[PDB]
C-alpha cells in the first residue's frame, strides 16, 4: 500500500498533545448539560476579581487574620511611611492572591495591575495617604518625596472610601518572567501619609485599611508550567 | 480562523489608547468594592498614557490549555509471584478511578466548583527487570462500571470481558491510549459536595458520595514466568472538550486523602506558602 | 564633493574634507512607533536641549599607541540634561551620531579604524568564568585602554586589541559599521547609528547597546618635531532621545 | 489537515476550538 | 515555484557578460575604502570577459540551510544505581537550556548578533547494557520553564506534569522529537549582551542575564532493575523558521565556559588558526 | 484501514531533515517580533563585504596586528617584487578572513573574487605597484616580466587610494572545491613596484598598504560542511 | 503512458515485415564494414520473411534498469573494544566514498566513459552478539564532505554535525535510506581520467585525481557495554535518473585496486574469460 | 489517526525498488549538465555495433590477436570446409563479444542477428566462401551439402569486400534463454569454400578474413542478472 | 506533497520557504 | 498512485522515467 | 472520514449503522 | 478504496477481477 516513511517523534507520548483516541464505550449518550449559573471560559476573569492581600506578612500576625488588615496609625512624625510592597506578582505578600496563586501557573506575565485600598475607619474620621508605583531602576525608597518624584495617587479618605491604584505597565521586554528575576523586576508600590487621620473626639485614633489587586484588560500570561506555592510533601492517603 | 487559530490570536485583548490630562470632576479612581464588585479603572484613567497596540492572546488562558494536559493520577504496581498464582487478592490489581489521589492536578480542577468533559486516558507500563531475561510480558487493563463483577483473583471470569473493556499491551507495541466520554448521571462532574448519604449520623458527606465511577482491573495475561518482574503501569488523564463553573480560591493547604478538604495535619502545625516579614515598611 | 556639514542642537560642526559619512545598517535612526512599542506612559522627548552635539575629552595618537574605546549609552552619562534623563528614568532609547576629527599635516602618515558594535560583550583578561566588572565597562567620557596599566584584581576586560576584546580576529571587524581616516586623505569619520536591540527602550544604566572603538592601523609617523602632538577628538549626539519610567533618581558611579 | 474524526464517537476528538 | 523550490533554483546569481576594452576617463577599478563601504567591481569592469549565462543558486547560502541542521548541544548521562534509588539528586538529569554547551555550533550562531527561530528538539536515548540483560527501561524527559519545581529526586511529585511537559520513550519505540514555539520574552533571542543584573560590583554581565529558559529533566522511570545500566540521551537542536540580525565576525579562539567570551587559555598561549610564513615572497 | 508498506528510511534520524513534529507548549503566541535595523537573510551579504587580510603572515608578527599591514618599502634595486598569495580562499592568509572563515563551511566555491588595496602612506608620497593575477598552470613567478603577461592592473597611488584588482574566474571545472587539492588550484597574486615610492622631503620612506577580499556578485558556494578553522580541544566549562 | 508503462511497452521493437524473393542488383548483404559503420541488414534482406508483429520491449535495456539497481560498495566493520574506548583511531570508522572498492556493480559502470546521477544509500547494519547481551547498539553515519574535521578517534566535536549530515539507527527500527544528489563540481562523474595531478614525475594519474568526494565515518554512539559485539554495516548504492555518455568495451581480467585499470596479477598468468578450443572446425 | 494496516512486506528492503529517501543536503543545485557529444540511452544501441569475433580460438593464438582472424588457406581437395561457432550467444568464441558480454546480464534473450565477414585477403586476390546457418534440430554439419540445405549465403569476395550474414529467429519458444540450455539451443553457424582461393603471380596464398557480430532490429533482451563472464576472486586492493 | 500542516501549532512545520 | 515527491529536492524522488 | 471499506469482502467492515 | 496500483509493475497488483 501506501508506501509510508515513520517519523523521528513517532511512538512517543507528550502531556502536551493534541490527538485523537478511539473511545471505548461506543454509542454513549451522555446526561444532557443543563443550564448552570456562572461557568468560566478563561483564567483572565478570574484574575480581573479583586482578591485580598496578605500584607500584614508579619510574624505572629501571619497565622491569622489581621494578615489582610493594616492599621494606619498615629504618627507624631509627618509625611511618615506606612507599608511597602514590590510588584513582582509572585512574591509574598502577593504570590497567595488569587493572582498571584495563578501566574506561578504559567511562565511568562505581562501588562497594568490595579491595587485597591479600602478605609475600614470611621465615617467622623479623616485622612489622606499618597500611594506611589516605583518602577524597576532604583530602590524601594526611603523617603516620600523621593518616592513622589514617580507614578501616584494621592488619596483622599471621605464619603467614598476606595481608592484604586493602576500600576502601569513599565519594562523593556514586551513579557516579563513570573519566575523571580533580577532583570525582570517590576519595582516597588508604598504608600505614605499625605496629611494624617483626624477623629473628632470618642473616635478611635487607628484604624485600618484593607488592601487588594485584581488585574487589567492590559494582561495577560503565558507559557504554562506547574506551581511554585504548592508541594506535595504528602502523598494523600485514603 | 486559520491563520487566528495557527497563528493563536483567537482572543486578543485591547491596547492601550493615549491619554491626555484630567482636571475634571468624576474621579474614577474612587468606587466602593464594598458593593462587591470589581473595580474598572485603566491605565489610561490614571495616567498619561500613550499608544500601544497589543498582540497578546489569552488563548493560553483558556478553561482547555489551563486543563487539557496529561497528568499522573495513578501509579499501579504488580510485585509478581509465581510462587502462588492466582491465590486471592493478587498479581491483578484494582483501583476505583477519581482525580484526587495525586496532589497536582488535583489541585488544578478544585480551582472549580463544578467541571465537565471527556477524558483521555494514557497508560505507560515500565517493566522492571528482577530476572535475566522479561520474556514476553502480556497485559490487560479492564475498566469495570460500578456494580460489577471485580475479579475477587486473577482469574476469574471477569477476564472474558464480554461486555466490558479490556484494552491489551504486549511489550515493543507502544502505550496504550483511549478516549472515554463523560461519564455522570449529573450535567456535571461534582468537584465538590455538601451532601450526605443520609441522615445516618453516620454518613457520608463529601465528593464521594456523588462520584462512584467504577474501577480498573490490571492483569499480566501471560502465565507464570521463570525470572521475576515488577511491573508499574503508570496512569496519566487529559481533560479535553471541557467546560467550568463557579471559580473557587486555589488549595494553599498541603492535603491527606482524598474526597475530603481536611488539612489538620498529624501534629505539625498547619502549613501554608506565606513567607514572614520583619516590617512592612521595606519589601 | 567631501566638505560636510553637520547641524545637530544649538550646535554645528564642519569638516572641509572627509569619507563621505555612513548610516549603520541603512538605517536612520528615529522615534519609537506604537506597534513595536510596549510600555504604557507618555515618553518624554527632549529635542534639541537634549539630542546635540557633545564632545568628549581628548585623546593623543602615539607611536605606541594601541586603540581606545567608549560606550556610548555611558559615554554620556554627564553631558547635561540628556545625561539627567537618562538617571531619572528607568527606559531610555536614543541613536546617534559620531564625529570623529583627527588632523595633522599632509606630511603625516597614519591610518585609523573607526567601528560601532552592537552588543560588545567583551572578554576577561583573565582566564575563567568571570566576567568583566560593572565599574570598568563604565568609564564615561574618558573612554578605556589607550595603553594603560591596571590592578589585576579587579575583573577587568581584554586590554587586547588584535581579538577585538571579544576574541575574534579585528580585521573582520569591517563588519561591524565603519570607516578608516587615511590622514593622507581623511581628516574625520562620520558614523550615524539607530537604536538596535531586542527590546523597544532598554535601560541606559545596564544595557549599553552601542559601542564604538576606533584603533590606529598604520602607525602615526611625522619626521617632526614631537612637540607636534596629533589628538584625536570623538563628538556625538544622541538623536530620537526618547525616556520614560520617571521616578526618583539613580546614583552616580 | 484537520475535521477528519477519524473515529465514530465524539468523546474521541481532539482538544476542542475556542470561541 | 515548485520547479524553482524543487530545482532549487529561487535565489540565482546574475551572469557575467562581454566586455570591450576601454581607454576612459572614469576609473571604476579606484574607490576609496575609507568611506568604509564597499567597492562595487567586477570582472566585466576589470576585464574583457565574454558571456556566461549562470546557474548557481544561493538557496544553501541562506539563514536557513546555515542555521536549520541539527547539533548535539548537550548529552545527558545517567549511570543508574540500585543501591540507593531515589536520594537527593540522583539516576535523574536536569539541564539548564542552551546553545553553548557544545562548540560546533554555538560557533555558528554567533555570526549574528541577535536571532530568532522555532526550535526542533530530537532525543538519541542509547542504552548501555552493564548487565546480563536491559529489561525495560522506560523514560521520561520533562521540561521544566523557569520557576517551577525542579526535581529534589526522582520521584518529587512534580514528575506529575500536571501541566508540563513530559514525553515518554520506551525501548524499541522510535526517537522522540518534538518542537518547540519561540520562547523569549523579548523580540529575539540575544546571541550577545553588553548589560548586567544591576550597580552591583558584583553582578552578572552576559548573554545570561538575559537567557534563562528553563530546564530538562530526565527520569527513567521503570523502577528498580536487576542489571544495571548507563543511560546517554543525546539532545540535537534544529533552528527552523529563523532570522537573523547584525552579522559578527567570526570566532577564532576556541572558547571555554560559556555565556562568556573569554577566551584567556590555562596557561597556554592564546591560540589561533593563522599559519605562519617563512616570507611574503611566496606562497 | 490503509494497507501500508513502511518504507526503507523509515524510523530513521537525519540531522538533515525537514519533517513537523507535535509542539509541546500548545496555544502559545510568541512575542511579536519588532523591527530591527540590520537583517541578514544570505551569506553572500556577509562574503561580499570586504574583511582585512592578514598577509605579513610573518613570525613573530602573526600574533600582533601588523599582520595585516604590509609595507612598501625602499628598494635599492628597480622592478622588485613585493609579496605573493596564493587564491584558494580557505588558505592561510586568506581563510581567516569572514569570506575564508565562511567558505569552510561548505565544500565548494566559485566565482569572480575581488581584492583591494589602501595606501596608508601620505599625502606628498607617490607610487604605482603592479599587482597580478597568475591563473592556475604554472608556479608563482620569480620575476614580474613573467607575472604581467597574465592577468594584471596597475594601480596609480593618487588621490584616491585604493585600487581594485579583480579575480576573474578561470577553471575548468564550474565549481571549485573548498578543500586543498591539487586539481582544484585557483592560482595566485602577486605585487610588484612598477616605478617606486617617491617622497619629498622629510616625509618617512617606507609606508603601509592595507588588504581586503570581498566577494564578486559572480560568487557562490554550497554543499555545506562543517568548518575547518576551529578545534574546539576543549570542552568548555561553566 | 500508463499502460505504456505499466504494461511496460514503452520501447518497442519494430516487427519483421513480409519479404519475396531477389533477383536483383543492389546487394544489400555486401557493405565494407571498414568504413567503421555498422550494417544495417535485416531478416527480411537476406531471406524470406514472414510476418511477425513483435511485442518485446527495450524498457529493461535502459541505462535505468541497466544501471538503477543496489550494490554492496563497502562493508564497514567494527570489532568493538571496551579495554581502550576512543583511544586514536578506534571503534569509528571512516570510509573514502567510491564505486570501485567493489567488482561487480564497478564493472557494470566502467562500460561507459561518463556517467552522473543521484544516488540512493541504504546501510544494512548487523550486529553479531559475541556476549550474552547486545543491549541497546545505537550508531552514527555521519557523511564528511572534503576538507573537514575527520574524527580522529570516537569522541571528536564533529560528531555533534552541527552542520554535517549523520544518520540514527537504533536496532530494531529499519534500514536506514538516504538519497544524495549528484555531487560533483564537472557535470558529469568521471567514471576513467587520461591527466594528472601535475608535472611532477610524480604526479597521480586516474579516476582519483578528479574524483574525491568526501568520507563517511561510522560510530556506535551507545558509550561501553558489558557483554561485546561485532558490527557490520553493509554499504548498497542505486543510481537513479542517470544518464550515460560514450559505452566502453566491457572488462575481462579480475582488477586489483581501484582508480586504476592495472590487471598484471601478482605472479598468475592474465587470466580472461575466453575458453580453449581444440578446433576451428567444430563447436 | 488513520486506522491503518502495516502489509507483509513491510521494512523490507530490495535491491530492486523504486522508492523516495528524504535526500541529505538539502537545497543542493548542482553542476548544469553541459552538452556532451555521444549519450547512450539503451544497452541496444551498443548491442547493434559489431565488434569482433575470438574464433581462432585455438591453444596459443588464445591469448594473443591472431585470436580474431581466420586464414583463408590452400585446401588442395575441394569444397573443404573452414570453421563452425555456435550461435548461443553466451558461448566462447561469442560470449566475451560487445553482445556476448552482455547478454550475459541478462536471462533471455531474442531475435535476429547479424554476423558480418571482411576479406583482409588482397587485391588481385580472388575467392567464394559459402556461409551457413544450421538451426537447432540437428548436429552442426560434418558436409557442405549437408549444411547448403538450409540457411545460408553465398560470399562472392571482390571489390566490396564485407558479406554480412544474417541469422533469422527460428525457435519454438518466443524467447531463448542466456544460459546454456539444451532446450534453448540457436544452432550453429559455418563456412565453406564455394570455389578456392585464386591469387595470379607472387601473390601471397593464404589471408585472413575478421568476422564480426553486431544485432539485428529484431533483437532484445530481459530479466536482468549478473554477469558470467567475470569473477572477482579478489577482492581488490588500494 | 505540501502545506499539510497536521500540527495546529505553527512552530511546529517544515523549514520555511524562501523568497 | 504517483508523482507524489513526498520529499522537497528532487535528487529524492523514484526512479526516471522514459521517453 | 468512513465507508472506506479498505477490504473487497462485506463480512469485513465496521459495526453496521442503525436505522 | 481501489485501483491504487501503489506499485509501477502489473505484476504487483490485487488479485484479479471477475467478469
Ligand atoms: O474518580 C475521580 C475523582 O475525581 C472527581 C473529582 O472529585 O471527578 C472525576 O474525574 C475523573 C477523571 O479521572 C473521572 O474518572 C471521575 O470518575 C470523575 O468524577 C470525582 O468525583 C472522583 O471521585
Ligand atoms: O539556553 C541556550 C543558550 O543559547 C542562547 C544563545 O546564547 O539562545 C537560545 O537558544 C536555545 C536553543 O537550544 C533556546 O533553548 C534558548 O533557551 C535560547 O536563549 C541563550 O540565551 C541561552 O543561554
Ligand atoms: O567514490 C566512488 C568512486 O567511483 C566514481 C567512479 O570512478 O564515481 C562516483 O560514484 C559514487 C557512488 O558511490 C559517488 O559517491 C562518487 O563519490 C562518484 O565519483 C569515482 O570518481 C569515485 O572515486
Amino acid at each position: 500500500g501506501l508506501p509510508v516513511y515513520i517519523t523521528p517523534g513517532s511512538g512517543q507520548f507528550m502531556t502536551t498533545d493534541d490527538m485523537q483516541s478511539p473511545c471505548a464505550l461506543p454509542w454513549y449518550h451522555p446526561t444532557k448539560e443543563i443550564s448552570i449559573p456562572g461557568e468560566v471560559k478563561n483564567l483572565i476573569e478570574m484574575c480581573q476579581v479583586d482578591t485580598l492581600i496578605p500584607v500584614n506578612n508579619v510574624g505572629n500576625n501571619v497565622g491569622n487574620v489581621s494578615m489582610y488588615t493594616v492599621q494606619l496609625g498615629n504618627q507624631t512624625g509627618m509625611a511618615q511611611k506606612v507599608f511597602s510592597i514590590k510588584v513582582d506578582i509572585t512574591s509574598t505578600p502577593l504570590a497567595t492572591t488569587l493572582i498571584g496563586e495563578i501566574a506561578s501557573y504559567y511562565t511568562h506575565w505581562t501588562g497594568s495591575l490595579r491595587f485597591s485600598f479600602m478605609f475600614c475607619g470611621t465615617a467622623n474620621t479623616t485622612l489622606k495617604l499618597l500611594l506611589a508605583y516605583t518602577p524597576p531602576g532604583i530602590d524601594e525608597p526611603t523617603t516620600r518625596k523621593d518616592a513622589m518624584l514617580g507614578t501616584h495617587v494621592v488619596w483622599d479618605v471621605g464619603l467614598q472610601s476606595t481608592i484604586s491604584l493602576v500600576v502601569p505597565w513599565v519594562s523593556a521586554s514586551h513579557f516579563r518572567l513570573t519566575a523571580d528575576n533580577k532583570y525582570s523586576m517590576a519595582g516597588y508600590i508604598t504608600c505614605w501619609y499625605q496629611t494624617n487621620l483626624v477623629v473628632p473626639p470618642s473616635t478611635p485614633q487607628t484604624a485600618d485599611m484593607l488592601c487588594f489587586v485584581s488585574a487589567c484588560k492590559d494582561f495577560c500570561l503565558r507559557m504554562a508550567r506547574d506551581t511554585d506555592l504548592h508541594i506535595q510533601s504528602g502523598p494523600i492517603e485514603q | 480562523n486559520y491563520i487566528d487559530e495557527v497563528l493563536n490570536e483567537v482572543l486578543v485583548v485591547p491596547n492601550i489608547k493615549e491619554s491626555h490630562h484630567t482636571t475634571s470632576n468624576s474621579a474614577p479612581l474612587l468606587d466602593a468594592a464594598e458593593t462587591g464588585h470589581t473595580s474598572n479603572v485603566q491605565p489610561e484613567d490614571a495616567i498619561e498614557t500613550r499608544y500601544v497596540i497589543t498582540s497578546q492572546t489569552r488563548d493560553e488562558m483558556s478553561i482547555e490549555s489551563f486543563l487539557g494536559r496529561s497528568g499522573c493520577v495513578h501509579i499501579s504496581r504488580i510485585k509478581v509471584d509465581y510462587t502462588d498464582y492466582n491465590g486471592q487478592d493478587i498479581n491483578f490489581t484494582k483501583w476505583k478511578i477519581t482525580l484526587q489521589e495525586m496532589a497536582q492536578i488535583r489541585r488544578k480542577f478544585e480551582l472549580f466548583t463544578y467541571v465537565r468533559f471527556d477524558s483521555e486516558i494514557t497508560l505507560v507500563p515500565c517493566i522492571a527487570g528482577r530476572g535475566d531475561d522479561i520474556g514476553h510480558i502480556v497485559m490487560q487493563y479492564m475498566y469495570v462500571p460500578p456494580g460489577a463483577p471485580i475479579p475477587s483473583k486473577r482469574n476469574d471470569f471477569s477476564w472474558q470481558s464480554g461486555t466490558n473493556m479490556s484494552i491489551f499491551w504486549q511489550h515493543g507495541q507502544p502505550f496504550p491510549r483511549f478516549s472515554i466520554p463523560f461519564l455522570s448521571i449529573a450535567s456535571a462532574y461534582y468537584m465538590f459536595y455538601d451532601g450526605y448519604d443520609g441522615d445516618n449520623t453516620s454518613s457520608k458527606y463529601g465528593s464521594v458520595v456523588t462520584n462512584d465511577m467504577g474501577t480498573i482491573c490490571s492483569r499480566i495475561v501471560t502465565e507464570k514466568q521463570k525470572l521475576s518482574v515488577v511491573i508499574t503501569t503508570h496512569i496519566y488523564h487529559k481533560a479535553k472538550h471541557t467546560k467550568a463553573w463557579c471559580p473557587r480560591p486555589p488549595r494553599a493547604v498541603p492535603y491527606t486523602h482524598s474526597h475530603v478538604t481536611n488539612y489538620m495535619p498529624e501534629t505539625g502545625d498547619v502549613t501554608t506558602a506565606i513567607v514572614r516579614r520583619n516590617t512592612i515598611t521595606t519589601a | 564633493d567631501r566638505i560636510m556639514q553637520i547641524t545637530r542642537g544649538d550646535s554645528t560642526i564642519s569638516s572641509d574634507d572627509v569619507a563621505n559619512a555612513v548610516v549603520g545598517y541603512g538605517v536612520w535612526p528615529h522615534y519609537l512607533t506604537p506597534q513595536d512599542a510596549t510600555a504604557i506612559n507618555k515618553p518624554t522627548q527632549p529635542d534639541t536641549s537634549s539630542n546635540r552635539f557633545y564632545t568628549l575629552e581628548s585623546k593623543h595618537w602615539n607611536g605606541s599607541s594601541k586603540g581606545w574605546w567608549w560606550k556610548l549609552p555611558d559615554a554620556l552619562k554627564d553631558m547635561g540634561i540628556f545625561g539627567e534623563n537618562m538617571y531619572y528614568h528607568f527606559l531610555g532609547r536614543s541613536g546617534y551620531t559620531v564625529h570623529v576629527q583627527c588632523n595633522a599635516s599632509k606630511f603625516h602618515q597614519g591610518t585609523l579604524l573607526v567601528a560601532m558594535i552592537p552588543e560588545h560583550q567583551l572578554a576577561s583578561a583573565k582566564h575563567g568564568s568571570v566576567t568583566a566588572g560593572y565599574k570598568l565597562t563604565h568609564p564615561g567620557e574618558a573612554g578605556r585602554d589607550v595603553s594603560q596599566e591596571r590592578d589585576a584584581s579587579l575583573r577587568q576586560p581584554s586590554d587586547d586589541s588584535w581579538l577585538n576584546f571579544d576574541g575574534t580576529l579585528l580585521g573582520n571587524l569591517l563588519i561591524f559599521p565603519h570607516q578608516f581616516i587615511n590622514l593622507r586623505s581623511n581628516n574625520s569619520a562620520t558614523l550615524i547609528v539607530p537604536y538596535v536591540n531586542a527590546v523597544p527602550m532598554d535601560s541606559m544604566l545596564r544595557h549599553n547597546n552601542w559601542c564604538l572603538v576606533i584603533i590606529p592601523i598604520s602607525p602615526l609617523r611625522s619626521e617632526t618635531t614631537s612637540s607636534n602632538i596629533v589628538p584625536i577628538t570623538v563628538s556625538i549626539s544622541p538623536m530620537c532621545a526618547e525616556f520614560s519610567g520617571a521616578r526618583a533618581k539613580n546614583i552616580k558611579q | 489537515y484537520f475535521n477528519i474524526n477519524y473515529f465514530k464517537d465524539a468523546a474521541s476528538s481532539g482538544a476542542s476550538r475556542l470561541d
